[PDB]
């Protein structure tokens, strides 16, 4: 469950790397991956705060390229781009906009993750010489050992 | 540890 | 039966219910919801607000909210006599989904598991691009501070009297328009709501070679606004005829041909009802109206007034606030072009502003105008 039961101010988690956004009482899960950047802007009394969403024309310059989160799970998938809300009426909506950026390093580890899956093609199952004997030496050292 | 060369390595002192 | 005086629900406060037999009475305005309208019931506590979501076949969604973890036991005890219905979104949080159009919803199903349904009642305005990219700009209504809380403004996807052409600095082109009892500005960067209660002073101002106006609004910081001295064009007021002089007051007629900053700053005067502050009649070097100098590493304008000066970030420092003043200069074949300075420093706020760069005229002026304002000068 989240950290309280009601949801009037917008409240980020950090430890599950994603966040919880009411669209108008209705609350939505979104990954700090899914998440591009975010931007703030005042004018007068009125505060209006945008969350740029990863998608295709967003994460990508070019449309229609190869992503590995959107485009290599689904290349032609429904995305979100956006959203925008206001928080003039309240004081707080700088400590839950840290909490957008600090998750960035999260998002950015996803990203390291992400291409960490490449080189799939690995080695195949060894079997070991169980036919009697097997030739081995004393004094040997290997370098590209992370010893 | 690294064992850059078998001869012998940087002695990492700093440059005047 | 059941009564509670701590339902939540619709951006606003909480509310009132009352459980019966025929039905659901919802009082805010009272609203009835019968027991042949409801199609399913999605009360779970994955999400925020643990109460009864009910779909309703009226083109809205019950999403009654206030409810505790112990009257899941209860308020589905009154279900199983006539309903029986027992209650059962999306928690992947992926980017991927997919966008269906219902009759009334707009459903974002990520691979099955949908996640949000919104109503056509708050929608307000719809756009899209030639890059099928959909965008839904709303409109909450908020009423106070307090019960607002968080609203949103525009969600995006991927698949009486009104101006136009006008100039601001608090920077851009935009258009602004008078409601009954607020203020809307539409733009490409942003609508913001101004309310005539926020609103605290108007000032007009002319500059140095009189070919611009400043119009400062200072509503709790200040806009200015730049106009130029050719507009000179008529406006009209969208109203009747008997209801506009019980609207403003019979302060101004329905239709009038005058200088449109001077038609705005008189419409901002009837509203605000409140006494403006004219410029002042002192004269500057080479018959000016203001001082220019230098100031956080910007060139600004400086004019006095009645009872405070204004320097054009816009800062004004009243004659009362203003604790003491003082005029430093030095001894230079140089100190007849822009070298003396004055430092006002203030104790109300405990804050000294210092403006250099002035010649001997222009100090001139200023210690004449000081000691017709009998201000205290340190020395």
């Amino acid at each position: 469950l989240p950290t309280n039961i009601r949801d009037l101010r917008i409240h980020v988690d950090w430890k599950s790397q994603t966040i919880i956004l009411p669209i108008y009482g209705r609350p939505v899960p979104f990954h700090i991956n899914s998440y591009k950047n975010g931007s703030k802007n005042e004018e007068g009394e009125y505060t209006y705060l945008r969350l740029n969403f990863n998608s295709p024309g967003s994460s990508g310059g070019i449309s229609k390229k190869v992503e590995e989160l959107p485009y290599e799970e689904s290349a032609d998938n429904q995305f979100v781009r956006s959203i925008t809300l206001r928080s003039k009426d309240g004081d707080r909506m700088s400590e839950t906009f840290k909490q957008i950026a600090d998750l960035k390093k999260e998002a950015t580890k996803r990203e390291q993750e992400r291409k960490a899956l490449a080189d799939v093609v690995q080695q195949d199952k060894l079997i070991e010489n169980k036919t009697g004997r097997t030739k081995r030496l004393d004094q040997i050292f290997v370098r590209p050992n992370p010893d | 540890p690294d064992m850059i060369n078998p001869e012998g390595d940087d002695n990492e002192v700093d440059d005047v | 039966s059941t009564d509670f005086d701590r339902i939540y629900l619709n951006s606003k406060f909480s509310g009132r219910f009352r459980i019966a037999d025929s039905g659901l009475g919802w009082k805010i305005k009272p609203f009835l919801l019968p027991a042949t309208e409801l199609s399913t019931v999605q009360w779970s506590r994955g999400c925020r607000g643990y109460d009864l979501k009910i779909n309703t076949k009226n083109q809205g969604v019950i999403q009654l909210d206030g409810f505790s973890q112990d009257d899941y036991n209860l308020i589905k005890n009154d279900f199983h006599r006539r309903f029986n219905i027992q209650v059962e979104h999306s928690l992947r949080g992926w980017n991927w989904g997919k966008t269906d159009l219902a009759r009334n919803e707009m459903v974002f199903a990520l691979n099955g598991k949908p996640t949000f349904e919104i109503p056509y009642a708050r929608i307000n305005n719809t756009n899209l691009t030639s890059k099928n990219e959909v965008g839904i700009e709303f409109n909450i209504q908020d009423e106070e501070y307090q019960p607002a809380g968080d609203e949103l403004v525009e969600m995006r996807f991927y698949i009486i009297v009104s101006f136009q052409d006008v100039f601001f600095t608090t920077r851009g082109r935009y258009d602004i328009d008078i409601y009954k009892n607020s203020i809307r500005l539409r733009g490409k960067t942003y609508e913001y709501k101004l309310q005539h209660r926020q609103i605290q002073r108007i000032v007009s101002l002319p500059k140095a070679d009189d070919i611009h106006h400043l119009l400062v609004l200072a509503i709790e910081p200040f806009l200015v606004l730049q106009f130029q001295k050719d507009e000179e064009t008529e406006v009209q007021l969208n109203l009747e005829d008997e209801d506009y002089e019980e609207n403003y007051k019979d302060k101004l007629k329905k239709q009038y041909d005058a200088k449109t900053h001077i038609v705005l700053s008189h419409v901002l005067k009837g509203l605000t009802d409140r006494r403006v502050i004219v410029p002042g009649e002192y004269k500057s070097k080479y018959d000016q109206c203001a001082v220019s100098c230098s100031f956080k590493a910007n060139e600004g304008y400086l004019y006095p007034l009645d009872n405070a000066f204004f320097f054009l970030p816009t800062l004004y420092i009243p004659f009362s606030d203003v604790s003491m003043v003082n005029i430093s200069r030095a001894g230079q074949t140089s100190t007849s072009s822009r070298t003396f300075d004055l430092e006002v420093v203030l104790r109300s706020n405990r804050g000294s502003t210092t403006f250099a760069n002035i010649s001997k005229e222009e100090q001139q002026l200023l210690e004449q105008f000081l000691k017709s304002k009998n201000l205290r000068v340190k020395n």
